[PDB]
């Protein structure tokens, strides 16, 4: 409300058809007439942890002219690297900083607070483009599948669980066999605790 | 030979998508355009396999 | 500026270093501990702050000489203090409850909860007086480990 | 099916009917599956159970 | 199953298909509209004006007694062709249904 | 032609069609009120079974800033001759039976929407 | 035709009586609350039968008496039912947008948005929601439980 937003109680009902509605936790609060610049400002505010924490999900429904902001509990998120202008925001400098958190102090929270990793939830995934690998970013534009990437997977093997990630080469097996091993990994025998 | 056959089948299904987008795919009687397109794609991929 | 770009084998090493950092900080059961800490602090404070106050009025309608202005009481709960998990024995001596002591003795790994109570005594025609009952024990809440 | 808005997975593009986004697995079990087609094969194998 | 010339010719089998399939007014027309028409011989639609005076030149009823409200139904030509229907059948069906 | 609806100028209610026979005129009149006015057009209910959507008007020109949408660099803009365009299929109920592409010019000053 | 199913009311209520019960007697104001663009033909065609059905009710207290007569354990002599109708329209209809006083404008905005979404999905301009789409799901952990 301090940035540029017009509240619902202070507008005429005939001035809504051009603007973009804003929903905060499912409550319609008002409208805004520059949704792309506001969405970029909100992403910049979330990536610095200034006002908005990294937990908050923000969605820009482009074709329906909506902005939905969700802050409640129960939402499930995945960390993803940030891609802008066809390049990763993670550099070799951050890898050396992680080698010196293996020495001292550049923890994962500092990495998220630096603005290179965002928590994208399962509702924001409909509005973002996720690269499978950095190999997809370097393709020439003559045969490029996409040129506007917004995120990149850290590793695809993180889509598995706990009992399913003990399987050696699960991409060479049939899927019900992987399900059977995830069922039988809980029934194995070993040193359960020290 | 197997990889070349799979690549040729993928080029065939890309050409089928292109002719469907260019309004050149005549639907068969008894089913609509989506059903005809899905039948052609499934037939191409199953024949390739 | 291209020296900062991560090469391919450096990308596999770098991404597994990033995953190692994530699992070094967060761990594997972070959602349980985070939800419990949120529950304890904010949920218990919001329950004891959003609960309606007790409103009272005496009704001595079965006896003669009934006063037209009966005395009234009000009770308010405002603050929550949570201690460490502590066990009181049969003689009443407190002791720190270890999780292994709770497992071996079939006890409940719980911590007592204390609440501040404000009791306002009001008489029609007199100034109401406030009484503070601090650290009032109301029950033990179980504590999730780690 | 398009579980997302006109996308099977967020790594593909909207309104993609090509065989990679549709779910055709061009790799054998010896070669190993790409992650998108691994997830597609997981959805395919769940239906039998 | 079919017998005779319907069994071997696709046109008579299509005639059997048209005689069996439920074809309402939903499946055959383009659009509907309701007009107010004060003068039937001077109707607001100019494209109707070429032939409506043909129908009222030798009318079976008094044009003064009729109501001014008009229901204009434009039909799709391709759906008429596919169902092999004609307008005299539609007029006869209207006259026996109402 | 297609006609909209009209509102009263005295109580902002629903104006209904009505007919007078002394002048033999259609009038848009008010039932909760006493207002009446002359009708400019002559239709009162137009229904179209297969209805020709101008879905080029229905698609929002804000979709050029969509990373999830495809891009092409061969179909030039018919208005401003921009090479880059964004193509997608329709979202309606009749147009998934057509396999028809829809193109939006990616220029922020032009935003032309067309179909090839 | 469009109806509304209310908490603690076993009957079916048209939405126009509900909108008049929130303090909007005119039709242009309610169609402003639902149809954001007046240039759209088909949504104006779709909003007609609710307007035609709820023509008898034209005043706010008449709408509140319409609401209160259909609730469980109905009151007597109108006005208490009207009071009961307020207890449905302030504490039961949409508590997430507000339960305080003078919140009928935002509640009318949200109800018009719901009717706008229903009419958008009737004309096929937006996709239908999916039950098993996991974006529409939340996980109750140890905290909320
Ligand atoms: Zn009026
Ligand atoms: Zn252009």
């Amino acid at each position: 409300e301090e940035w540029s937003m017009e509240n619902l109680e202070e507008i005429a009902p005939s001035a809504i058809a051009d603007a973009t509605k804003i929903f905060v936790n499912g409550c319609w609060v008002g409208i805004h007439r520059d949704p792309e610049q506001l969405m970029a400002t909100l992403r910049k505010l979330r990536r610095q942890m200034d006002i908005i924490v990294s937990e908050v999900s923000m969605i820009r429904d482009i074709r329906d002219r909506e902005i939905r902001i969700y802050t409640d509990a129960g939402r499930i998120c995945r960390p993803l690297l940030i891609v802008e202008n066809g390049s990763l925001l993670l550099k070799k400098t951050h890898v050396e900083m992680l080698k010196e958190r293996d020495y001292n102090n550049y923890s994962w929270q500092v990495l998220v607070a630096s603005g290179v990793v965002e928590y994208i939830d399962t509702l924001e995934e409909e509005t973002v483009m996720i690269a499978m690998s950095p190999y997809d970013l370097k393709q020439d534009k003559d045969y490029a599948y996409c040129t506007t990437y917004t995120h990149c997977e850290i590793h695809p093997a993180m889509i598995l669980g706990v009992c399913a990630s003990i399987i050696p080469f699960p991409d060479h097996n049939q899927s019900p066999r992987n399900t059977y091993q995830s069922a039988m990994g809980k029934q194995a025998m070993g040193v359960y605790i020290t | 030979e197997i990889q070349q056959a799979i690549k040729k089948a993928k080029d065939d299904v890309i050409n089928v998508i292109q002719k469907a987008h260019n309004m050149e795919l005549e639907p068969t009687p008894g089913n609509t355009l989506r059903q005809t397109f899905e039948n052609k794609v499934n037939r191409i991929l199953n024949d390739a396999r | 500026e291209n020296a900062e770009e991560i090469s391919h084998e450096l990308w596999q090493e770098a991404c597994w270093i990033v995953i190692n950092a994530y699992f070094d900080e967060k761990g594997l059961v972070r959602q349980q501990l985070d939800s419990f800490d949120e529950f304890i602090q904010m949920s218990v404070q919001r329950i004891v702050e959003d609960s309606p106050a007790i409103e009272l009025q005496a009704e001595a309608q079965h006896t003669s000489g009934e006063v037209e202005t009966p005395p009234r009481f009000s009770l308010k709960f405002e603050q929550i203090y949570l201690s460490k998990p502590t066990h009181w024995e049969k003689d009443g001596s407190p002791s720190p409850m270890m999780p292994n002591e709770a497992r071996l003795r079939n006890l409940t790994y719980s911590a007592p909860l204390y609440v501040d109570i404000t009791k306002t005594k009001n008489v029609e025609g007199l100034d109401p007086v406030e009484t503070q009952h601090q650290k009032t024990f109301i029950g033990k809440i179980p504590i999730m480990l780690r | 099916p398009y579980g997302f808005r006109k996308r099977t997975l967020p790594h593909f593009i909207k309104d993609d009917y090509g065989p990679e986004s549709r779910g055709f697995v061009e790799n054998s079990y010896l070669a190993g599956l790409t992650p998108s087609e691994f997830y597609f094969h997981a959805m395919g194998g769940r239906e039998g159970l | 199953f079919l017998t005779g010339g319907a069994a071997r010719d696709a046109e008579k089998a299509k005639n059997v298909l048209c005689r069996l399939e439920h074809t309402t007014l939903r499946k055959v027309t383009a659009n509907t509209a309701i007009y107010y028409d004060p003068d039937p011989q001077r109707t607001v639609i100019s494209e109707d004006q070429e032939f409506v005076n043909v129908y009222y030149e030798m009318p079976d009823f008094d044009p003064t007694r009729i109501s001014p409200w008009l229901l204009r139904i434009e039909l799709d030509r391709k759906r008429m062709t596919d169902k092999k229907l004609t307008m005299e059948q539609i007029a006869e069906k209207i006259n026996v249904g109402f | 032609g297609f006609v909209g609806i009209r509102f009263c100028q005295e109580c902002n209610n629903m104006l209904y069609p009505k007919e007078d026979k002394e002048n033999k005129i259609l009038l848009y009149a008010c039932r909760n009120c006493d207002y009446k006015q002359e009708a400019d057009s002559n239709c009162i209910y137009v229904n179209k079974i297969m209805h020709e959507i101008d879905e080029l008007t229905h698609i929002v020109p804000d979709v050029i800033s969509d990373p999830t949408l495809p891009r092409t660099e061969d179909h030039a803009c018919p208005k401003c001759s921009h090479r880059e365009a964004v193509f997608f299929q329709a979202q309606t109920r009749r147009a998934e039976e057509e396999m028809r592409l829809y193109y939006v010019c990616t220029n922020q000053n032009c935003t032309h929407r067309w179909t090839e | 035709r469009i109806i509304a199913i209310l908490p603690y009311i076993k009957q079916e209520i048209p939405i126009m009586i509900v909108f008049r019960a929130l303090g909007f007697v005119a039709d242009r104001d309610i169609l402003e609350h639902i149809i954001y663009d007046f240039d759209d033909p088909e949504m104006m065609e779709m909003v007609k039968p609710s307007l035609d059905e709820a023509f008898v009710v034209q005043e706010q207290n008449v709408a509140l008496n319409f609401i209160g007569a259909r609730g469980a354990r109905p009151g007597v002599t109108k006005d208490k039912r009207i009071k009961y109708a307020k207890e449905i329209l302030q504490k039961e209809m949409l508590p997430h947008v507000g339960v305080s006083d003078f919140c009928e404008t935002k509640k009318a905005y949200f109800l018009g948005y719901m009717v706008h979404r229903l009419l958008l999905a009737s004309l096929g301009r937006r996709e239908l929601d999916d039950r098993d789409h996991y974006g529409n799901k939340r996980l109750d952990l140890a905290g909320p439980l």
